[PDB]
């Protein structure tokens, strides 16, 4: 039987989003690429290179027109006519716009593709932007995080495959099963927050009792995600706060990579 | 005369373009080009020094952890901080476990398909394949039945008509030299590798808070709260969980990866005779085990003229010999300031002029050490350890060579390590030695906690005025990494990263001398200019990471 | 005539004593005795019917889930509740996954060391052991290298002088008949089984909230909240995780467990000719798939005179023929009221008088079906399925026999299933068939959710006055389980459990007829009265659970 | 090399506490019995039976006197001179007293051994009591739960082996790393509790959004444990509340098996 085709394009990425697939367990990456989808193009894993891999892409874009899921990883640099990301001698924005034309669904994976991410932070040297800004007439499914839990992506794709439509999305086009609630509104350290039990420095008494990390700069109060529940890596109990470090707000535009680590969630300076 | 271009190069991280001039069927000149820039050094400017690591870790998610640890080390250097020994143990376990995942994925997922033909695997007799490994490995997953299951997966994939990431590979290429049985063995190990690397990353996750991109560091130590009697913190139950995954890595590394390295060498012996990238090699010491940022488990050093007797040891991250030798030039890179710059004085001002063969042609800067080109990475680190007479490195190398000799009747001399296969061998040796690092550091942590030391963090004093300069070195999976921070009036006034793939993939330098990738390709025969597998083999041996190289 | 006692019988759940009279080297008469009582039926009395399941689940943690589901079914019966079909799918997946774990653990951890000599495995040639499985199994972990690693584990254990749970077993006993190679194979699989049963329980945990002792049931359905788009609830990601574990079970079950069943039978032919416990068999239908508590995937029924042509199908849990037949007698048990009692009118009044051969000697009651002594369990359920001409059951049995034939050149007829090995075969067949139940019920859930049904729970009305009676049937790993609840004025006025091991381990009944354990032992040859391995083999084949039997 | 000896005695048990070991992953039960300890006596797993297994018990008591960890599972029935639990013709209370005399450490695993548990509930037909009641002069480490997460037990044993002393205990002699905090004081649904977002019936809208289960009868507010953090089975996200059912208070004397499932916290009966 035939597997649904996926085309994966990397723009200004660090490859963390692809790497997240190597931690996935349901499905694992091997079951993903052999059983669940047909990964028609991915530069990190493709046996083919150079002229042959672009041949694969063209062949895929034509063969599966109207049926492939397009995934974009990384921000798109607008400054100086797109030259800050050139693949096969062409600005990545042109590759993306061409692929978007025949896509059945388009997913921006990671905060960079979702909203600019770290590449768009500070003075934004390359004029990096998110995918929706490059494809204004298209419906983009945003799966933010740096990187997101891979299953936030995989369960979205599974929903498209199994039930023939995207999952329910919020106002920012993020799937509600993963981004429908603030981390702070489903965090196991909320009782400590409520009581006033706060860590003040790494290694202090409260920190060593697993108290709330608000006053270390936790951005959970202003970040949507499932980090406190789904967590990471499927071993149980693993997310940044559980390990002892505040949420940095990497899911959330204007928080992650903008606010200082130890800047408080109610502080906007 | 005949010019070919490979763009994109796949099965690496990031965006790489390789060009080669071919004369009489052989590469006579080459160019390496990083084709994507983000300006991470500029993005981190004007921030609190404590914030840098969370931002610059995003230079790369393949070598996640590395830039994070290098960045905190740089700030700690600037501020004269002694990292608590427990924080060193935790950083060391994270780096060693990550590097295990990294090397395994590189050998199998990124590199193996340069040497392995999956269509040939379809022709294999699984019983014959299994028998071949009799007395060669003690690995428990080399049965004919396992190889049959793997062969059927390949059959199903091909029969489906959707080869996907395996489509249009170099199947049937003249340079593919493995018998069908060995191709099948390799594909079986490729799949088994995926489980091992997952276990390595479970170690990283339990200390890091997740991976990719750990979140447990701090300028001053780590954010893990050590309390054996605490609920919800790093207690004995959590430590036992970490140990359970550490214990799962060694068998695959020793009985599969180490063995496959020698097997590949056995069927591709001419690849011990090409692919030399440099005559100079540089590595940093790694895995500090005291409370003063030193006492490294692995030594570093500098070797010139491909001669181990020139070895100059480096055993401190504040060695001025190392610090003072490093510069970068953008004579052939797309930046405005072209004279060599030491990183504390570095600038990164974009000046894109398009690709040209005698001008600027890359976003990668060209680093030098005392004005010379240097190869960094597991080959450099291996040669330094051999020169240092480290018994464990000699013994591990000898183990691989012994398997090779069993298969071929030939030996491998030190001269032959300056090659594409030598580089791959260095990587395998590194991975093997890291297993001992993991066991040693876990034990050290358990012992230290028992002495009543739960300290994990010292708070930095960041002066509101004055200028402070710091550099953080780290021996990353791809080689010597250094982050350079200048602090002025409490904030970052300059930040420069010089990354291992910057050294190796850098374009022609201030003296117009080619970098390791570019040099390694000269002499390479090309069976099919349209499908230059031989070029890709040598380039992959360096484990390129272009997000790292360019940042 | 020699009298022997086995106390405690190990590698079962709970506390069991077996006594035997031996004449001319053969057991002539036996007694089975449950030696621990808690009074679970009395503990649950006078409570809200909704509360019962959390309490009576604690009858047993080996067969966890079973009493929980039977209890809610009993309350649902009393209150006339139709369980939502999604709750049936979820209950079914839980029961099927649990039973997979349960049967695997029984064959390996509980039973194998009756038939396998670990000291003999030390003598084995691992290469010969691997070779004898060529063409017998497609399992990928039967290599000489795997068997060598296992042999070394046994060797290190023995060398240590600390054999622990393996100390002083029936090593070298004359009834141990496996060659060294097959002993080694079995020990390797015993270890591999531990990983498979862990995967089965991960399925249970993801729906139950934990295991042992699930916590997702309710009178009226289940507590799982189905919402594909909800955070923190049973969404598509969670369902995918469940499926990933379901998918990991089949290979071990088919290629190891199913094969080892045939292997053991191959070396123990006379064990197909002894150990019959009854001529009557009972099983309940199981895995309802409609919204009206019916449409079972597995049929049930009643067989008499050890003759499949007597088969009387039972296709409803409301079948009055089944309900009206069940009674229990405490004539030979340590309770006050001795006449046969229907469970809705049952009492459990302790009357401990100590051991008497001709009087009371057990805390287990003696159940009967219209006065007949009946065996329950996988042998009963297999015979009913064979009688119903269930193709999947015939097919799986035939596959086991074909492996047996490959090894021995013999076959197995239905007549030979009334035996110790027949009972073990029935369990294996059950485990195999459950894998398709898991796939079917998961798929049915996905399909039903796709049709827009997210209903999981119907809230019961508990009338504040009036008397209501209910009975909950379940085909548990050890056989037909029934919970009988009487509600009066809104609270439980009587509660009686009749448990599979109660049927099998029950003492002599009102007319002094021995129970299935006691019957099965008559005729057993005894090599060494001080080490009655042959008795233990037959008793273990019933998979005794004495906390279940006695409660 | 020699391994620390452990003697495991089952009294009025359901075997759930032993079964929990089969779910453990650090160590797995196979690594436990082959590498971590020497399990000298355990009736569920022992190859020996009858006279031979009793020989094993006696030999181990003599060989390891002063060295072994004694583990007791199940309640001890005191009514009618101990006859409600007889092993090898002797009341289990005598087996336990005999083994306790030479123990290096004594652990009551599960709520039954810790405080009487389900067996001592209702009218308590057998006069079931916990282990400390049987051994008033001895220090008993209590590891409650029905059954506890197996690592609550395994990490306690590991602390004894590795550091040579028990872990820190609370006033009820429970290890603080596992029982030092109320479940409600480290529960991820606390934000919902705070906001008055309550499930009222299984399957209702709030239940299907993962709201707080207080009004379904959650005993988290009066139960000490690590169920919300360590959770169960090491797959991530698995504990009763996360699955959608209130905590029943199985860890806590006077809560589990005494109070109705839907009876509210702090309400007596
Ligand atoms: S999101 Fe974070 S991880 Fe994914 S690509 Fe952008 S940077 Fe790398
Ligand atoms: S501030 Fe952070 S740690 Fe504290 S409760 Fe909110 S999300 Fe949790
Ligand atoms: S505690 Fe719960 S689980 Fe452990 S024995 Fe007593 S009842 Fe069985
Ligand atoms: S009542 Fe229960 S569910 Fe609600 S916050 Fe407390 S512990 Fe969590
Ligand atoms: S930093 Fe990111 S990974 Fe989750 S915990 Fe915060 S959103
Ligand atoms: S019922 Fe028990 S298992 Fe934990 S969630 Fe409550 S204490
Ligand atoms: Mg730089
Ligand atoms: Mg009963
Ligand atoms: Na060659
Ligand atoms: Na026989």
């Amino acid at each position: 039987p035939q597997r649904p085709p996926v085309i994966w394009i990397g723009a200004q990425e660090c490859t963390g989003c692809t790497e997240s697939l190597l931690r996935a367990t349901h499905p694992t990456v091997e079951n993903l690429v052999l059983e669940t989808i047909s990964l028609e193009y991915h530069e990190v894993l493709s046996a083919a290179f150079g002229h042959q891999v672009e041949e694969n892409k063209h062949n895929a874009l034509e063969k599966y027109k109207g049926q492939y899921v397009l995934v974009v990883d990384g921000s798109i640099p607008l400054k100086d006519n797109g030259i800050y990301c050139m693949v096969a001698g062409e600005p990545i924005v042109d590759h993306i716009r061409r692929a978007a034309e025949g896509a059945a669904a388009i997913i921006a994976i990671g905060s960079c593709a979702a909203w600019g991410g770290v590449a768009a932070a500070g003075v934004n040297p390359t004029g990096a932007v998110g995918l929706q800004e490059v494809l204004p007439g298209k419906t983009i499914i945003n799966i933010p995080g740096c990187p997101p839990n891979p299953h936030n992506f995989l369960a979205t794709v599974a929903h498209i495959i199994t039930y023939g439509k995207p999952p329910k999305l919020d106002a920012k086009n993020r799937p509600t099963f993963a981004y429908g609630r603030l981390i702070h509104e489903h965090c196991e350290r909320r009782p400590h927050f409520d009581a006033g039990r706060f860590a003040k420095e790494f290694g202090d008494e409260g920190h060593r009792e697993g108290w709330c990390l608000y006053h270390l700069g936790c951005k959970g109060p202003e970040t949507y995600g499932n980090c406190s529940t789904l967590q990471f890596c499927d071993v149980g109990g693993v997310w940044p706060v559980a390990i002892g470090h505040p949420c940095y707000g990497c899911n959330e535009e204007g928080i992650g990579f903008h606010k200082g680590i130890h800047q408080l969630a109610h502080v906007e300076n | 005369s005949q010019r070919i271009t490979i763009d994109p190069v796949t099965r690496i991280e990031g965006h790489l373009r390789i060009d080669c001039e071919i004369e009489n069927g052989v590469v006579s000149k080459a160019w390496a080009s990083g084709t994507m820039w983000r300006g991470m050094e500029e993005i981190v400017k004007n921030r609190d020094p404590r914030d840098a690591w969370m931002i610059v870790q995003r230079i790369c998610g393949v070598c996640t952890t590395t830039h994070a640890i290098s960045s905190v080390r740089a700030a700690e250097s600037a501020l004269n901080i002694d990292v608590p020994v427990n924080a060193q143990y935790i950083r060391n376990i994270i780096l060693a476990a990550h590097t295990t995942h990294d090397h395994i994925v590189h050998f199998y997922q990124l590199s193996a398909l340069d040497w392995v033909d999956i269509t040939s695997a379809l022709k294999a007799d699984p019983a014959k394949a299994s028998a071949m490994l009799n007395g060669v490995s003690t690995w428990h997953l080399n049965s004919a039945e396992e190889f049959t299951k793997v062969q059927n997966k390949i059959k199903d994939l091909v029969a489906s008509g959707q080869l996907g990431i395996f489509a249009n590979g170099c199947w049937g290429h003249p340079a593919m030299q493995l018998p069908p049985e060995v191709n099948l063995i390799a594909v079986a190990h490729y799949l088994q590798a995926l489980e091992c690397q997952r276990d390595a990353n479970r170690v990283v996750a339990l200390l890091g808070g997740k991976t990719p991109h750990i979140q447990n560091l701090a300028v001053g130590g780590v954010a893990n709260p050590i309390n054996l009697d605490g609920l919800g913190v790093l207690n004995l139950e959590r430590l036992m969980y970490i140990k359970s995954f550490i214990d799962k890595l060694s068998d695959f590394v020793e009985q599969v990866y180490k063995v496959d390295t020698a097997v590949i060498a056995a069927f591709y012996p001419e690849w011990l005779e090409r692919g030399q990238g440099a005559v100079n090699y540089l590595s940093a010491p790694e895995f500090p085990t005291d409370g003063k940022n030193g006492s490294f488990l692995f030594p570093g050093g500098y070797i010139t003229d491909a001669d181990l007797s020139t070895y100059r040891p480096i055993t401190s991250h504040s060695d001025e010999y190392l610090i003072k030798g490093i510069q970068e030039s953008a004579k052939h890179a797309w930046y405005k300031d072209e004279a060599p710059q030491a990183p504390w004085e570095g600038t990164t001002v974009p000046d894109y002029t398009g690709w040209s063969d005698d001008g600027k042609y890359s976003w990668v800067k060209a680093p030098t050490f005392y004005g010379k080109t240097v190869e960094v990475g597991p080959l450099a680190n291996m040669l330094c350890k051999l020169a240092a007479k480290r018994e464990s490195t000699h013994a591990k190398l000898n183990e691989i060579v012994a398997i090779y000799t069993k298969l071929t009747g030939k030996t491998i001399e030190v001269a032959q390590l300056h090659s594409t296969l030598g580089r791959i061998i260095g990587r395998t040796v590194h991975c093997c030695e890291l297993q001992n690092v993991l066991q040693d550091q876990y034990n050290a942590l358990i012992v230290n906690i028992g002495k009543g030391d739960h300290t994990t963090f010292v708070k930095p004093d960041i002066p509101a005025t004055g200028e402070f300069k710091g550099v953080g070195f780290l021996e990353a999976p791809r080689g010597m990494l250094s982050h350079w921070m200048v602090i002025k009036d409490g904030i970052i006034s300059n930040y420069q990263a010089v990354v291992p793939s910057t050294w190796n993939s850098g374009p022609r330098n201030f003296n117009d001398e080619v970098g390791p990738y570019e040099r390694s390709l000269v002499g390479t025969p090309i069976a099919d200019p349209n499908k230059p597998l031989e070029v890709v083999r040598t380039i992959h041996s360096f484990d390129p990471c272009m997000s790292c190289a360019v940042h």
